[PDB]
DNA sequence: AAAAAAAAAAAAAAAAA
DNA sequence: TTTTTTTTTTTTTTTTT
């Protein structure tokens, strides 16, 4: 049984699950593995966040494993629109100010943060290690060189 | 069938109020307020497991809000050669959380998270001797880091285990010595036992000296034996079509011990 | 409720200045300047861990620029059977960095990066005995490669562990022997205790001989026991509507030890 | 109750200065400076053990520095059929070091290590007769390896044990003889006793010949008997509502011996 | 501040020429020319690692040709429980090549490529004992396939590890035994240490017998302890406003060992 | 994504003298 | 009443595809 995180309607599914783990005291990858063990569906992914039979799984999870049911399905892109296949770029100001990732970062055309009017970044400066918040967390700290990501 | 209804009842168990049980409850209540580490020791079969169970019953969890239940007291009994993954699992299940697959270290944090939020003012670990020595480190950590008092209930053998580790010995020095019954306390207990525990159609008058000397020799002051001797004698008596326990039945049962 | 406000206070903890703590603090200051690695050994309940906490707060984090905080001293307490991934994780979290998923060979290097930049002149590892022998290699590496002194605070049992490895024993030879209280130092400590820790409406005069002999027999010079005996006696006394601790209460509590 | 306060005092023990005690202290002081090993032999109840306790208090341990205290003198009394693990354990505990689990070959070295640093100028072994013969090898080793004097206090029977081993007998050849009291020394001791040990509301005048002949016959020069005869007579007298010891009480007590 | 400038210097480290260091350098030079694998074994704190560093600096990398920098001697110190991917990574980084992502079977071959080209006449592996037994196969392969001699420097414990594998034992039979200081060599080392390592304004005359007996008892011939005792004593002395080390300071420091 | 397979440290036991 | 040793299962771990 998981404790529900503060909902934001603009949150990415990936972030939503990451915040569930942080709040519930485990790792994101650990959450995915544990979620799969609880469900025993066998098609549940650790990192591919948005599958079609997984929509059925998400509905089930939303309705049973939380204290209060959260909107999971709403966060999920189905086919989605203009979906990035490559690493997801992010806004450093957004992570730091509101520890959440926006769904907008997953789609092409949106290359500048609409709130801070700065270009979205894909790689950590100097380090040049590609920085994907779904893998490297919402804390905005680079994996190789543990330097906070800068704009 | 009336006979089977009474046998199905008699073979069961219940809690009888006793001076020793009230004494423990008042003592634990002091340690709870002070958050003080303590130790409970005594001989086998003497009113202890029931007393600890009765205490949990006395102060049941409170669930007046949308947040997790406010569980004040946790009671667990570790399995044989209990290791550090097993102690954490049983504490977590008691508080009604499911344990996910993982290692002890990640599990160290989930146990702390659920020990917090709920009050968990006291932790009673019955049969403390059945624990791997390495696990006493995780018990001290809980007692040290969180405002939680740990009772560590057990038999005489526990003291032989405790004295093997300086840091454990010093922490749990305060103790209550649970004991057995003798004198008037035993006679009054037999009168109470007959009155509450036994509801036989016709009174047996077990307080009488002629049969009390038999119950005394058979029981030797252990509340566990008094319950066996009288509970079996009641079933054996009813099974013969008797409405009470005959002296002959008490003698016949006592001879088996 | 006045009574509950005082009980909520009394059940809490605080740091009392003592001769042993100042001595400890200014000995560590010498080792810090010299970057010397030394051990610190003492008996249980003598107040070894508390003196180490006080030292950390004496020498707080300093930030004079947008760079990471200049953390002067690091204090950690390893979990049971601590391995090399766990030692590095706890050092890194202490300095406020998040640890990413990876192997020992990955955040062994991250640990070095964050030990650098911040001053980190000293590392205090409490309860050194609870560590896998293999991890003492990573401790020596830190002490050897970086201008950092490591304290290795522990009980008498630590010496039995240290002497099992030549390279650890030789490196860590210098020691301070934390001890217990006796004589005038104990009497003055009781006066200080009643003077500062206890704020009871009416004075108990615990320095008087009639009750001091009781505190002495009950305490045996351990600051941990003096704290328990007087802290529980104060709560038990107030709970009876008393404004001070009666000799009868000190005797009643002492009998439990 | 005044009567109970005086009985609780009288039943207790104290040290009275005597010519024999000062003589031993000056003698031991010489052996200490010279680091000479020598025996102390005398009869039972002559006050040999008490004089040794008084000596330990004459030169108390010093705690000026934060380093382990320099104990100039160590006093131990071995248990029955004391073996080599037991002798080392008791020496080590006397210096406030806890003994870890291990073999004789392990804390034989720890004993030496605790012996170094602490001053340990002199080691007094009371009840020297209570040693397995094999342990005298570990005693000689200490006396030889380090410059420490060993008193080896014993009764007349000790000499029968010492003469069974050439190497032990040669080392401890020098000796001091305690003796017993006779003549004026006894009369002066009785006068000292009534003044310093007995504080009865009204003087008994125990120096008087009529009662001194009784104390002489009852005690036969043993300070242990003079203590018993007068200490019991004082309690028995007060219990009758007397303010002093009557001749009749001294006679009544003497008749029991 | 003059005082802080001297403390910042004193807390640092430097290499002092010694007979033992020259002896090793001449010996290694022979093994280098002959390409012979050999061992270096001695006690802790005897200055084994420092002599190896000095050797690397004696024969620095030469880069006067078009081809990659030619390093005649390679020095590495493996991490704890070093496996075959870690040994190859550290050799490759030492020679200044970046290691790309891949398997052991990928940069095992890259390691050979960069061992070749550069002369790489000798490989010095410090702390040989802390290595996985499986990795000694990759070490033999290098020593066998390439004209490279491997030193395998280590403590007494290394011999216990080497004798567990016939093929390793036979290959590394030749050995140089490091030794501690004693006699005149120690006195001359103290004179040298004062002159070159210490820049104190007023001479301490540490060669004098009154203080040399103290340095001898405190040091026991270990160059690592002589370094610590004198380096801490110099900082502690200057911090008191002294221009030299007083006998009292050497005694005060020695008491902590 | 996951599991297996065991090397090795530890802990009574019972036998003599 | 002590001293090996000695044998074995249980285990936490560690990596590899
Ligand atoms: N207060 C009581 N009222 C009624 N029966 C009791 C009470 N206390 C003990 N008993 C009887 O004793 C039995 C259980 O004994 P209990 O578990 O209290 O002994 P114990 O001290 O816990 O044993 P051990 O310490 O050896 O585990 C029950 O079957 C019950 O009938
Ligand atoms: N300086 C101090 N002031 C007040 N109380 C102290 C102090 N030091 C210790 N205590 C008491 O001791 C308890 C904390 O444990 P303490 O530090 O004494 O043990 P320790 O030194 O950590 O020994 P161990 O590490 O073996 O447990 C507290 O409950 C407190 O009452
Ligand atoms: N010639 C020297 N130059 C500098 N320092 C020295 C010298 N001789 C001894 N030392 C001091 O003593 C120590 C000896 O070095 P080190 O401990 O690395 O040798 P080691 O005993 O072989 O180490 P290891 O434990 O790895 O075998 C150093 O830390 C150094 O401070
Ligand atoms: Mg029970
Ligand atoms: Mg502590
Ligand atoms: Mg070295």
């Amino acid at each position: 049984w998981l404790f529900l995180i503060k909902p934001y309607e603009g949150e990415s599914l990936s972030h939503f699950l990451g915040r569930f783990r942080r709040a519930n005291h485990l790792s994101a990858s650990g959450l995915g593995t544990l979620a799969g063990i609880g469900a025993i569906v066998a098609r549940w992914e650790r990192f591919h966040f948005n599958p079609r039979p997984s929509q059925q799984e998400l509905e089930a999870i939303a309705s049973v494993v939380e204290v209060d049911a959260q909107r999971l399905a709403q966060m999920l892109p189905p086919a989605g629109v203009g979906m990035q296949h490559e690493p997801i770029r992010l806004c450093g100001a957004c992570y730091a100010e509101s520890p959440c990732h926006r769904i907008e970062w997953q789609y092409k055309s949106v290359w500048k943060c609409d709130r801070h009017q700065l270009k979205i970044l894909a790689k950590c400066p100097n380090c040049q290690a590609p920085f994907k918040m779904p893998a490297l967390w919402e804390d905005g700290c680079c994996h190789r060189c543990r330097m906070p990501f800068a704009e | 069938e009336w006979l089977q209804a009474e046998i199905a009842r008699l073979k069961g168990k219940s809690i009888v109020p006793l001076q020793q049980v009230k004494t423990l409850h008042d003592w634990l209540d002091g340690k709870r307020k002070a958050r003080k580490s303590c130790r409970v020791v005594g001989e086998s079969r003497t009113g202890k497991t029931v007393a600890c169970d009765a205490y949990r019953y006395r102060h049941k969890p409170q669930q007046e809000a949308g947040r997790p239940p406010t569980v004040p007291v946790v009671y667990i009994r570790p399995h044989q050669k209990c290791g550090p993954k097993d102690l954490f699992k049983k504490i977590t299940e008691y508080l009604k959380y499911r344990v996910t697959k993982g290692t002890v270290s990640d599990f160290r944090d989930r146990t702390i998270e659920v020990l917090k939020g709920c009050g968990v003012e006291m932790l009673i670990i019955d049969e403390a001797d059945r624990l791997k020595p390495e696990t006493f480190a995780d018990v001290r950590d809980i007692a040290e880091d969180l405002g939680i008092a740990v009772v560590l209930v057990g038999t005489d053998r526990l003291d032989a285990v405790i004295k093997r580790d300086e840091q454990v010995l010093e922490r749990f020095r305060a103790h209550l010595r649970f004991g057995k019954l003798s004198g008037e306390d035993f006679k009054n207990t037999v009168e109470m036992w007959e009155q509450m525990v036994l509801k036989l159609p016709v009174s047996s008058n077990l307080k009488s000296k002629e049969m009390l000397r038999i119950l005394t020799s058979a029981t030797e002051g252990y509340i566990g034996r008094l319950d066996e001797i009288l509970r079996e004698a009641a079933i054996r008596s009813l099974s013969r079509g008797l409405k009470k326990i005959d002296k002959a039945v008490l003698q016949e049962v006592a001879k088996e011990y």
